[PDB]
């Protein structure tokens, strides 16, 4: 009876206008206190995320395979009971799987049968009596995994991920502040690509994470790193072109980075940097810059060095004065200046064509001029700023702005 | 059974698309007319700002500290209740605040057991007895306020103030209508920095604004200063660059100016003030200078002493004649002489190479001269002008032009 009335009351229409995107822009459907799946959720075919989320002990039937376009499922406290034709049709179409729980039962077992799964992503502390890195000793069967998420506050990596790790192309950790008993473990998961410790706590990057040759990003969020002094071996990694390092309490920017000239995405945000040097300057290849809510006493020169610079981020810290060089790139495309001691932003911006969004608002900024207009692609939605400050402009450059916007 | 209907009604996705950004760019979720808070809200942990509007009896819960992206809570109409890790929490995080007091227990008496709170917003509005509000004067907690704005019908400013002049630093205040008195009170700040007094009816200004001794900058707005003479102790603000004392009533400018040549923001739009004398441009300091919608008769040539000058606006003023030497200062970025009583363009105006804005709408005018392309900065968006005034330029000028 259940079962039926869910059926009735959430009809397919209704649930076919509730259809949602991601942010991998692909389709899904949150299901959120459900008594189980309504046969009209398994009708719909153009499905690309089903949210099996808090659905008390649902039993999955065969009319999963309806949902031809089903690659992720995300099994939120959600104990799914399966049978074999529903099996089948998810170990050979299904590749992505986000498992969150909060108990070994409520982890189910044939999910370590499924053959084209790739990514899979677990959240709940995993540290248990008999059964630590022992109920995932079927990653073993799953040949075809990349991506692998543990949010379970793990102490050390397990052995059975290290023999995974031939095959697992990513591997992102978070501990929520507990350090992970490195020992240069993670040196036989050659094949990875981006080591992203979340909120690991590590305070030190162990030799492992520059042993590996493979991994292009390596983002130490909140891993609380005081000194960043491991960076001269990096520049053995060729592949290595986005490390950011935010969220930790690096207080001085050693010359020593000058030798990574590889670098593109150096995020170094929310951090107590007193200053970015000249040589920090010294890679070239930075495209995407993030200095926010840093402690910089100011913004060199040498930014002119960084021709390929298209977001400087530089909100919320102390900057007094906008240096030239910063207009003499013309690459710039998104300008997160607000909330900052700038007194004044230069005609130069008007130099700037790249720049379709700009980060004005707050600031000591006495008046915005009118350079602003020359840039095309910077619209009203791109120039965040105060009422007044915008009003400032002259009424027809602002006019101009409008129509632009509109259209 | 309340927080259970919260939680059913709003899911978070609902809240995803009520995401939004407010004004000082934070994340913001807009909640209006709420039976009360859910706990659907305090799942969202990237969530920057809180808005309640007339959301009342509710109580917050320990689940805020889920959320530890706060920084702004916008707590308008609405009187909310508190718990003991709610109070610890918005202790260590919660930095700017923005309540509506429409009525004096709508304003909960919870915001004071802070201290990181920087920023406040006291809009509303005030009855007779001002001193009795015991909940202004316990801000003594907060250590880091800065911020502090308060629209309300305020006559007497509290002793909270004076208690607090240590580390506040900006006063915006709009009484409408209603006089502000006992300027003891603001007497006794020391390390404020900004003063922004809409409808206060001052009559004169006070010797409270000259014990400052660090005031950035001062706003006297809606003010109704007919005479501008206790400018003697005006010199004692070394800090004071902006007087935006606009909308106001100064019907003539003395020679006291002098005291302070420091000033560089200055605002008399819509004054009463009829011929500038020789002493308002010995203060070279002056980049920022702003008569718009006067009605001065003449601009004598001692205009040509303010070289720094990067803004000189007398919009919509009585002048017939402009004299070349605002021509001669090439630094005046900004310069508006709409709607005046003016005759011709000037022909020589190529020379002024850093002249970024010329608002002269609806000058009477008779033709463009040829020289604006040497003007390097002025455009028919700066030059705003009557559309017959816009279509003088020669032919070859037009194709100069149309590509600046």
């Amino acid at each position: 009876l259940r079962q039926l009335n869910l059926n009735n009351e959430w009809t397919l229409d209704k649930l076919r206008q509730r259809l949602t995107k991601n942010a991998q822009d692909k389709l899904e459907l949150h299901l959120f206190m459900l008594s189980g799946i309504p046969d009209t959720v398994f009708d719909l075919v153009e499905l690309e995320v089903l949210k099996l989320e808090l659905i008390p002990d649902v039993t999955i039937p065969p009319s999963i395979a309806q949902l031809t376009g089903l690659k992720e499922l995300w099994l939120y406290h959600t104990a799914a009971k399966i049978e074999a034709p529903a099996l089948a049709f998810l170990r050979e179409n299904l590749r992505a799987l986000h498992i969150k729980f909060t108990d070994i039962k409520e982890i189910p077992l044939w999910i370590y049968s499924l053959k084209t799964l790739e990514e899979l992503h677990l959240t709940g502390n995993l540290s248990a009596e008999n059964n630590r890195y022992i109920v995932i000793d079927g990653l073993r069967e799953l040949k075809r995994l990349k991506v692998l998420r543990l949010k379970s506050n793990l102490s050390k990596l397990p052995q059975v991920v290290t023999d995974v790790g031939v095959h697992l192309q990513k591997l992102s950790i978070n501990n929520e502040g507990t350090k992970l008993i490195v020992l240069n473990s993670l040196k036989k998961m050659v094949n990875l690509t981006e080591l992203e410790l979340i909120r690991c706590d590590l305070e030190r990057i162990p030799h492992s994470i520059f042993s590996l040759h493979n991994l292009q990003e390596i983002d130490l969020k909140d891993n609380n790193l005081k000194t960043i002094e491991e960076i001269i071996s990096f520049q053995h990694l060729h592949r290595l072109t986005c490390l950011k390092l935010w969220y930790n309490h690096i207080a001085y920017i050693p010359i020593q980075i000058g030798n990574l000239t590889n670098l593109e995405r150096l995020y170094l945000n929310r951090n107590k940097i007193e200053k970015i040097p000249t040589q920090l300057f010294y890679c070239r290849k930075l495209r995407y810059l993030d200095l926010s809510h840093n402690n910089l006493t100011f913004l060199p020169a040498d930014i002119g060095l960084l021709q390929n610079l298209q977001n400087l981020a530089v909100t919320a810290n102390r900057i007094e004065a906008l240096p030239p060089e910063l207009f003499q790139c013309r690459k710039l495309r998104a300008l997160h200046l607000g909330n900052n001691v700038l007194q004044s932003l230069p005609s130069r911006v008007g130099e700037l064509t790249n720049l379709t969004q700009i980060e004005l608002r707050g600031n000591r900024l006495e008046c915005l001029p009118v350079e602003l207009g020359e840039c095309p692609l910077l619209k009203r939605s791109g120039l965040v700023v105060e009422e007044d400050l915008f009003s400032t402009l002259p009424p027809e450059v602002k006019e101009r702005l409008w129509r632009a916007d509109k259209e | 059974l309340k927080q259970l209907n919260l939680n059913n009604e709003w899911t978070p996705d609902k809240l995803r698309q009520k995401l939004q950004t407010n004004a000082h760019n934070r994340l913001e979720l807009p909640l209006i007319m709420l039976s009360g808070l859910p706990d659907t809200v305090f799942e969202i942990t990237e969530l920057q700002s809180l808005k309640l509007e007339i959301i009342k009896n509710v109580m917050i819960p320990a689940t805020i500290a889920q959320l530890d992206n706060l920084q702004e809570l916008c707590l308008h109409q609405c009187s909310v209740k508190i718990h003991s890790a709610a109070l610890s929490f918005l202790k260590e995080n919660l930095k700017v605040l923005s309540v509506k007091f429409d009525d004096m227990r709508e304003l909960p008496p919870w915001m004071y057991g802070l201290r990181n709170l920087e920023e406040l917003y006291l809009v509303g509005s005030l009855s007779h007895d001002i001193s009795k509000n015991v909940t202004l004067e316990s801000l003594r907690d907060l250590k880091s306020l800065k911020i502090l704005s308060i629209k309300s019908n305020v006559s007497k400013i509290p002793q909270a103030v004076v208690d607090v002049s240590s580390h506040l630093q900006k006063m915006c205040v709009h009484n409408d209508g209603t006089k502000l008195v006992m300027l003891n009170n603001l007497k006794k700040m020391t390390n404020l920095t900004e003063l922004e007094l809409v409808h206060c009816d001052l009559e004169r200004i006070p010797h409270a604004v000259f014990s400052l001794l660090s005031l950035q900058e001062l706003d006297l707005k809606e003010n109704n200063l007919k005479s501008i003479e206790e400018i003697v102790s005006f010199q004692h603000l070394r800090k004071l660059t902006v007087l935006k004392l606009w909308y106001n009533s100064i019907a003539y400018i003395p020679e006291h100016i002098k005291k302070l040549t420091s000033l560089e923001r200055l605002f008399f739009s819509h004054n009463k003030v009829e011929v500038l004398p020789s002493h308002l441009f010995l203060c070279n300091k002056i980049r920022y200078l702003d008569l718009s919608y006067n009605d001065i008769r003449f601009i004598p040539p001692e205009i040509g002493v303010l070289q720094s000058l990067q803004y000189f606006s007398i919009t919509c003023n009585k002048v017939e004649s402009l004299p070349d030497e605002l021509y001669f200062c090439k630094k005046l970025k900004t310069l508006k002489i709409g709607k005046n009583s003016l005759s011709v363009l000037s022909p020589k105006i190529g020379n002024l190479l850093f002249l970024s804005y010329l608002d002269i709408k609806g000058n009477h005018f008779e033709v463009l001269p040829p020289e604006l392309g040497d003007c390097r900065a002025l455009k028919r968006a700066g030059l705003v002008v009557e559309d017959a005034l816009f279509e003088t330029l020669p032919s070859d000028v037009r194709e100069q032009m149309k590509a600046d």
